């Protein structure tokens, strides 16, 4: 009853009954829930040259080329410096995007919850075009950053041209194009993965389906799904389920009376608490602890 | 009579033949007597030099990175096509002054690149790190050791540096030494026949047989059977059976007792082999594994000759009077079998107030070095299981206080005492209260303060450095480490003690030291005594 | 929770995993008793994995009947040791505790509730965004 | 304590600093972040009845651009401010020209004197703070967002972007204590950067009322 | 000794890397510093922020309207997403 | 190309290296050396390399012309501006401008180059300078262009100024990358030759500039700074009277200024948005002093300033324009008759007729209250007088400002009346004039029974618009109309 208004509008954003905005995206990026899967960044939690190894796609050596590209894929890459700094580009975007990651979770995890399931997609594309990944591929690496650029520009959460949406549409696919260029990459489809050019066609459609499927629908009673959402697990919940500790334990009364004092506000919480962090030498001292 | 040149004069000898005898079409001869289209750079690089007398560093840094820019390209656009035609063709006047000069790594990395091809230019530099006066000492590669005149003087230099180390440089050259000579198997056997012809003298030939052990030991950890090129070395071999059944047994690195009844029915008679088939270390340790594990019941009837197995190990004495023993004795493995009776009666029964009870006849027993190195297996394999700590009497010391009486009447086990302790001192130990891991730390720490006071102390302040230094633990336990170690000290004060404890005591929490000493000055004294020894401090 | 609420309950879910066993044969006659309850079975008997001495079907194939369209998950059965992808074997589980399905068919592995239950990401979770909605209604029907 | 108290006035000091160059001022570098040990060379290291006592650093700052107007920060002597308090520094800000200030209170203001604020805030305009909010820059603290004051023009673009009104951005409290580190007035949307974990950055609006 | 308003405050180390120090080391690993928490069972903000050695950043509390006097609204929405997926996910459940 | 000390000798070995025999072995030994790197490798270079290049020896010498450069800034930034070490530094720059024809001494002169002796004399030497006058332009390209260079580059303002004109119709990096190179006397020479220019010239649109270049002085780079403190409120507030007013306050109480002060009001004077700022903060305190009903004082001090500023270009070593105090009140006086008038209707033309005929920054001031409908219908009449008694050139801009603010207003009779007053006086108008009626005729067409007629009067002044651009742009309109 506190929100069985709030609703997604033809705007794509979440009003609620009196046409204030809630959201300016449903979710903060317009994706709604039931399309998402728990996917895994690649470009966090490597070292510095786990990275550059892993993403940075090393056009000199030779036979590395030979191996996985064919040999006029590898002679082109070979040959033009243009294409060398393309890829030099890339690699640039990709420390940009790590080291947006790495502000964003500063807790080293990355089971993150996205659209299109980049690396099942990769590998159901394997499976339909029947890769033999032990052969030299033949997609050119300049096609598919291309590819990955022009998919990025068709993925639109927000419309517009003044600056204010583009930056809103930056925003809200930013992750999901730091996960895109980090699963389709040049390195790793040459390497890892070796697709040809019809399956990474097929990618890039597949890629722009999925993700304009899931794209939160204007009319969805967002309020009442997310109330429900939150209350069919307080059923579930019990305080007293949990075993207990028998040294200090802090009265920590997590379960249905905690959601109670999280829900209506109570002044007078059960056990207000806090989170003391020390700062320098005596985080690491008990004495000065 | 071309006359079209900017710098190619030094390209002058390819250019001259090319110049004579030009014919035909020379019009790739003309392109490529002018394909030097920049200046005289080959002297404005020299001028760079003179450019960097006027930079921050006119040193011989700007040569060493030319010579590595030089390196790098002469690694990337390494002749892997015609190496070894390259190799085979000149190698007279090139390889030779290169070997001269810049045979820092050069030809190293090129022996480390490939390895396989150019087997002149291999053997060139090879001979040219031969005609070099220390060793061997370019050719530091665990694959570029496949050569016997260069794998024998690595071996000699390496042990050499080994025998002029000691006891600390045994844990920190040894795996650097090891992974050499267990490389090849055959490198292997090469190497323990050296140490075998080594350690025939008994003048110093005992750091060789411990070396030697060491190896066997890193072969046994790596994966190989290693145990029949032991005994193929040593003279049991001499008195077939019993080294057979050394040989299956060690083989399957287990106790068999139908084995060790083989053994015992070829012992204790009238011909005894001689006492170095049963000194084998590794034997010793699968009994150890054997018999002193908390669980692995032994079935009470050859349990007893177990027990006298190890007690005519670690017990009887003889006189090789060329080649020959005149007089053993057998009159103290009596009380070892006891001891050793006592103390597997003690790990068998798993009662821990009868532990408590029975401890003065285990103290008593631990005046024995085998029986001490049991019980230091034993309370190893019960101490480090998980969640043992939660029998909590002062914090359980009593284990510990087995640790203190082991380090108290051996000297020998103290580096596996202090290695049991650091291994669980670096022990997170999980559903503990987090006061109760600091109270257990500062136990750990007073038995390291014990193995301290017993002579054994620069592994141990060595320790305390490298984890206040290196993957810092908590502040307050070498704080309190230190208050420990100071309230029992006195001078005078060896120098490298002082060496070692001064860094962890002036840098990182000088001031919690001192709280309510009074009678006996704190860490002041320490530092005026710091001062009057060394030269100022310096 | 982005998951599946439906999940395969519990008498199906023990039988599947009785049933999609390493050591798990069928009579010919018994393969043509289930097949017989497919719904999406185009009538092509598949080739058994044991033709000599006896035409002998393994119930992974029959299993591989069921799942639909071509879709790919790798999910790992509730009994998984979790030092067998350290050493050697993790591509050739000991235990069969690695599920695989690939191209529609499944390789192998045991199917838990980690594989068909309510947890994201399984069988179900996949069989829905990958494939269809009328397509999975279809495979919970011929799993039951 | 006279060590605590030069440490107090020191973080005050440096709070005010930052609060500055947040709202927009002009802050030299050095002065935005100095040590302990320069503020006690520079100003004496005894509060107790000496050098480093209030009205010695009374911190007068222009803004980055149109360097006209100034908000010289007060810090009083006692700990319980009046009226005849600050109609002492009314009579230095009418001296002037000048109608921001900021006062810096050591105990809470009496409550005639916080009515007083409001009565001439078409005159001039006065903030005050109480010492422990200003031991602490509550915009560095983890939970704090990115705060960007939005310029009319801004306002304009967003509500005309959004085709919505003043009325139906989500708002803000004119005693936020980060709406009172900003010092902004009523009706200025402020925008807010803030990472999401679902699609890595959201910039909400708060109009404040 | 100490503020008003609180009772006895219990010191330890954290097991989770919620609680734990995350830092990026120069190779640009992430490495976990187990480092001394407290937590107190009263409440007072910007009072113990105040106080000297501790992290006026990441101290956090368990009340809401305490935040919402200190730390302003949009703390406030933080600090009720990040208790309310504390409750929510203490029993292992998830919610989107 | 060019010879140094080793280029010499290496011409000299080019011209004997052509005859008289002397075998590859002694050629190559009496031709040249490289003295820093070995002979083993230089041995080994044919067993390893197969004849390569040594050129990424130089390209390392490359990286020296990186990396002992920041030793340059080494020697820079440790000791303060290192007199030694800036000698070196002009000694290698001249040993490399004579044995390179220059990219590593265009860096060394780049890093730092001042108090060269001869540093000026040298690159006057090699004076070709094209790629190299952008590339020398840390400390060398200042005060060399000064003479001819800086007229050269002058002409790209009023491209710049031709660019801005056409998308009204309808920069800030290119002066810092100008104040990138930048000092106080070649800045101060450049400003007073582009005045004394541009106030004999035309006096229009370079004040603007003028002072938008003077705001991008931001950066910390040193009366000038006395100007940006006043022309900070200026440019920050678009409405600015209390602040307008202390300024009106600093500038009256000048002293005997030597040019200072018509400095100030040529830099005040000729901008369309310092005029449109004025001319807004004067209407808005004429509305506040209407409000208070107390008309004359500082609304009269402001449009003083104002008339003074207008009036500056004229004349060199003037004070300012005359007050008027008497002539306020009449030329005041229709406000007066348009706010009874609206007084009236919300609840006299003949004056306004007659204070309109008797005519400058009064008259944009009443151009600027035209924004703010009976009352602007018995005006208009006025407004028709108006435009037919002086009709001068930036009225068109005035009735721009009013066309946009009866866009915002949206009312039908108001435009009718617009696009008659834009109609009837096609006579001596500009191409931007006839092209701003086309741009607001594409606004017009609301009703459909006099937009037939505008359609073929865009077509009965295409002929009669023998300017290319007003009926090129009639038929761009005609052409996006159909769309």
């Amino acid at each position: 009853k506190s929100m069985e208004s709030v609703m997604v509008k033809y705007d794509a954003t979440v009003r609620n009954s009196i046409n204030q905005v809630v959201q300016l995206r449903y979710g903060e990026d317009g994706l709604a829930g039931e399309s998402v899967e728990f996917q895994n960044l690649a470009t966090l939690k490597p070292s510095n040259k786990a990275f550059e190894k892993k993403f940075r796609f090393d056009y000199t050596n030779e036979r590395a080329l030979r191996r996985t590209l064919q040999e006029d894929l590898v002679k082109d890459v070979l040959s033009n410096a243009h294409i060398q700094n393309e890829l030099e580009r890339e690699f640039e975007r990709m420390r940009e995007d790590r080291e947006v990651l790495r502000v964003i979770f500063p807790t080293g995890d990355s089971k993150v919850v996205l659209p299109c399931n980049l690396l099942r997609m990769i590998w159901n594309a394997q499976k339909i075009f029947h890769i033999n990944p032990r052969l030299p591929s033949d997609l050119h690496p300049i096609k598919v950053v291309e590819g990955v650029k022009e998919l990025s520009k068709k993925l639109v959460i927000v419309n517009g041209d003044d600056p204010l949406s583009r930056q809103a549409q930056e925003n809200a696919t930013l992750l999901f194009n730091i996960h895109l260029r980090s699963t389709l990459c040049s390195r790793r489809m040459a390497e890892e993965f070796r697709l040809s050019g019809e399956a990474f066609d097929w990618l890039l459609g597949e890629i722009e389906s999925k993700f304009n499927q899931a794209i939160a629908h204007p009319g969805e009673m967002v309020g009442a799904l997310a109330a429900q959402s939150l209350g069919e697990p307080a059923t579930q919940m019990t305080l007293n389920t949990f075993h207990y500790a028998g040294v200090s334990a802090k009265n920590v009364t997590l379960g249905v009376p905690r959601l109670k004092e999280l829900i209506n506000i109570s002044k007078k919480p059960k056990t207000p608490s806090l989170t003391v962090f020390l700062l320098g030498q005596s985080a690491r001292d008990a004495e000065r602890a | 009579x071309x006359x079209x040149x900017x710098x190619x004069x030094x390209x002058x000898x390819x250019x001259x033949x090319x110049x004579x005898x030009x014919x035909x079409x020379x019009x790739x001869x003309x392109x490529x007597x002018x394909x030097x289209x920049x200046x005289x750079x080959q002297t404005v690089n020299l001028l760079a030099e003179w450019l960097i007398q006027t930079g921050v560093e006119p040193v011989q840094v700007q040569e060493t990175v030319e010579n590595h820019l030089k390196s790098l390209l002469i690694k990337h656009f390494d002749p892997r096509k015609a190496d070894s035609i390259f190799t085979e063709e000149g190698e007279t006047p090139a390889w030779l002054e290169q070997m001269i000069a810049h045979t820092t790594w050069r030809d190293l990395f090129y022996k480390l690149a490939e390895a396989h091809p150019d087997c002149l230019m291999l053997n060139f530099t090879v001979k040219l790190i031969s005609d070099a006066g220390y060793q061997g000492e370019i050719t530091s590669v665990s694959t570029a050791c496949q050569q016997l005149e260069v794998f024998s003087r690595v071996l000699r230099t390496s042990l050499a540096t080994i025998l002029d180390g000691g006891e600390e440089n045994l844990e920190k050259n040894l795996p650097e030494f090891a992974k050499m000579v267990c490389h090849g198997e055959h490198t292997y056997l090469f190497a323990q026949a050296m140490m075998s012809v080594l350690a025939q003298e008994e003048q110093g030939g005992s750091a060789v047989r411990r070396i030697a052990q060491e190896v066997q030991r890193f072969a046994q950890e790596k994966g190989h059977d290693a145990s029949q090129i032991t005994l193929a070395l040593g003279t049991a071999a001499s008195y077939p059976r019993a080294c057979q059944a050394l040989g299956a047994m060690l083989s399957k690195g287990a106790l068999n007792p139908a084995d060790i009844t083989v053994l015992f029915k070829m012992f204790t008679s009238m011909d005894p082999p001689p006492v170095e088939l049963i000194r084998v270390p590794a034997f010793l340790d699968l009994f150890m594994q054997s018999l002193f594990k908390p669980g692995a019941r032994i079935n009470q009837d050859h349990k007893h000759k177990y027990i006298h197995i190890l007690a005519y190990a670690a017990s009887v004495v003889e006189t090789w009077k060329k080649n020959k023993r005149v007089s053993i004795n057998k009159d103290e493995l009596k009380s070892t079998s006891k001891a050793v009776e006592t103390v597997h009666n003690l790990c068998c029964n798993e009662n821990a107030s009868e532990l408590v009870a029975e401890l003065s006849t285990l103290y008593q027993c631990i005046r024995f070095p085998v029986v001490a190195m049991g019980v230091l297996k034993w309370v190893d394999w019960t101490v480090s299981e998980p969640r043992y700590f939660q029998l909590q009497t002062d914090h359980t010391p009593v284990h510990l206080a087995l640790l203190d009486e082991i380090s108290t009447c051996h000297q020998l086990l103290h580096p596996q005492v202090l290695q049991l302790l650091v291994k669980l001192f670096e022990t997170e130990h999980s559903q503990l209260d987090v006061m109760e891991q600091l109270e257990l730390k500062k136990t750990l720490l007073d038995r390291m303060v014990h193995l301290l006071s017993r002579g054994y102390v620069l592994p141990v302040v060595s320790y305390i450095r490298k984890c206040l230094e290196k993957l810092d633990t908590d502040i307050s336990l070498i704080r309190y480490f230190v208050t420990e170690v100071l309230d029992v000290i006195a001078p005078p004060y060896t120098s490298d003690f002082v060496q070692l404890f001064l860094p962890i005591l002036e840098n990182d929490s000088i001031a919690g030291t001192i709280k309510t000493e009074g009678e006996h000055d704190p860490v002041t004294e320490f530092i005026a005594h710091c001062k009057s020894n060394f030269i100022m401090v310096n | 929770s982005n998951r599946p609420v439906m999940g395969i309950v519990q008498d199906t879910l023990t039988a599947v995993r009785k049933f999609t066993k390493r050591d798990v044969f069928l009579e010919r006659g018994e393969v043509m008793n289930l097949l017989m309850f497919l719904s999406t079975w185009d009538g092509k008997v598949p080739q058994p994995a044991i033709l000599k001495p006896r035409p002998l079907w393994t119930g992974k194939q029959i299993f591989s009947l069921i799942i639909p369209g071509h879709i790919n998950c790798i999910r790992t059965h509730s009994t998984h040791p979790d030092d067998e992808d350290s050493g050697p074997y993790k591509h050739i589980s000991p235990g069969d505790t690695k599920v695989v399905v690939e191209n529609g068919e499944l390789i192998m592995g045991i199917l838990c509730k980690k594989s068909l239950g309510t947890s994201a990401g399984s069988l179900v979770h996949i069989s829905y965004l990958e494939m269809g909605h009328d397509i999975t209604r279809l495979f919970y029907s011929n799993i039951q | 304590d006279d060590e605590e108290e030069t440490y107090r006035l020191w973080k005050i000091r440096k709070t005010i600093m930052q609060l500055c160059h947040d709202r927009g001022y002009l802050v030299t570098q050095d002065e935005l972040d100095q040590t302990l040990e320069e503020f006690k060379a520079q100003f004496g290291d005894k509060p107790s009845e000496g050098r480093p006592r209030r009205t010695d650093l009374t911190v007068l700052v222009a803004h980055n651009d149109d360097p006209t107007d100034q908000m010289f920060v007060f810090f009083p002597e006692e700990p319980k401010v009046g009226i005849k308090t600050i109609k002492v520094y009314c009579q230095r800000m009418q001296e002037e020209n000048i109608t921001r200030a900021l006062i810096v209170v050591q105990q809470g203001m009496t409550p005639s004197a916080k009515q007083s604020l409001v009565d001439m805030a078409p005159k001039y305009i006065l903030e005050q703070f109480l010492q422990q909010e200003l031991l602490i820059n509550i915009t560095e603290h983890e939970l704090v967002p990115e705060h960007v004051v939005m310029t009319k023009e801004e306002v304009t673009e967003l509500l005309a972007r959004y085709k919505l009104r003043e009325n139906q951005l989500p708002r803000i409290q004119a005693g936020d204590p980060v709406a009172r580190y900003f010092g902004i007035k009523r009706g200025q949307v402020v925008k807010i950067i803030r990472p999401s974990e679902t699609a890595g950055r959201y910039i909400t609006y708060r109009l404040v009322q | 000794q100490g503020i008003e308003q609180i009772s006895k405050v219990y010191m330890h180390l954290p097991q989770t890397d919620n609680k734990k120090k995350i830092i990026i080391t120069e190779d640009g690993e992430f490495k976990a510093l187990q480092e001394w928490i407290l937590e107190t069972d009263g409440v007072s903000l910007m009072r113990v922020l105040s106080e000297k050695d501790v992290d006026p950043v990441r101290t956090t509390s368990n009340d809401i309207v305490e935040i919402f006097t200190v730390l302003g609204i949009e703390a406030v929405r933080k600090a009720l997403e990040r208790e309310l997926y504390h409750v929510i996910s203490f029993d292992g459940s998830y919610v989107n | 190309x060019x010879x140094x000390x080793x280029x010499x000798x290496x011409x000299x070995x080019x011209x004997x290296x052509x005859x008289x025999x002397x075998x590859x072995x002694x050629x190559x030994x009496x031709x040249x050396x490289x003295x820093x790197x070995x002979p083993s490798l230089q041995s080994a270079l044919p067993f390893l390399d197969l004849h390569g290049t040594p050129r990424l020896e130089f390209h390392q010498s490359v990286f020296d012309e990186l990396r002992d450069k920041l030793l340059e800034r080494v020697s820079a930034i440790a000791s303060e501006g290192k007199a030694e070490e800036r000698y070196k530094k002009l000694e290698d720059l001249l040993e490399k401008s004579f044995s390179l024809v220059l990219q590593p001494v265009v860096m060394c002169v780049m890093k730092h180059l001042p108090k060269v002796p001869e540093k000026k004399l040298k690159l006057v030497m090699a004076d070709k300078e094209l790629y190299r006058a952008c590339a020398v332009e840390v400390k060398r390209q200042i005060w060399q262009d000064n003479q001819a260079l800086f007229g050269d580059e002058v002409s790209p303002l009023l491209k710049q100024y031709i660019l801005e004109k056409e998308s009204a119709l309808f920069e800030v990096v290119q002066r810092l990358t100008r104040m990138v190179g930048k000092n106080v006397k070649l800045y101060d020479m450049v400003l007073q030759f582009l005045r004394t220019l541009f106030l004999r010239t035309r006096n229009v649109h370079y004040c603007t500039l003028r002072a938008e270049l003077l705001m991008s002085l931001h950066d910390l780079d040193v009366c000038h700074k006395f100007t940006w403190c006043l022309d900070a409120c200026i440019r920050e507030r678009f409405v600015d009277s209390k602040r307008a007013r202390e300024l009106q306050g600093f500038l009256d109480g000048v002293k005997k200024g030597q040019e200072q002060v018509l400095g100030d009001l040529s830099m005040i004077l000729c901008d369309p948005f310092a005029i449109n700022t004025l001319a807004l903060s004067t209407v808005r305190h004429l509305q506040e002093l209407v409000g208070q009903e107390t008309l004359p004082l500082l609304l009269l001090l402001r449009l003083l300033a104002l008339g003074q500023g207008a009036w500056d270009m004229i004349d060199s070593q003037v004070f300012k324009e005359p007050k008027m105090e008497v002539e306020l009140i009449t030329r005041f006086l229709p406000m007066l008759m348009s706010f009874l008038v609206d007084d009236y209707t919300f609840n006299p033309e003949s004056f306004t007729k007659f204070l309109q005929e008797q005519r400058m920054a009064c008259e944009v001031g009443l151009y600027y209250v035209l924004h703010i409908k009976n009352a602007l219908l018995r005006l208009l009449p006025g407004l028709v007088e108006t435009f037919g008694d002086l009709a001068f050139g930036d009225i068109f801009l005035h009735l721009l400002t009013g066309n946009l603010a009866l866009l915002a207003d949206e009312f039908a009779l108001e435009d009718f009346c617009s696009s008659l007053f834009d109609g009837f006086f096609l006579t001596a108008s500009p191409r931007k004039e006839n092209v701003h009626r086309h741009a607001l005729r594409l606004l017009i067409h609301l009703h459909p029974r006099v937009a037939p007629s505008k359609l073929e009067a865009l077509q009965k002044a295409l002929e009669p618009t023998g300017q290319s651009g007003e009926a090129v742009k009639e038929l761009y309109s005609q052409l996006g109309e159909k769309l």
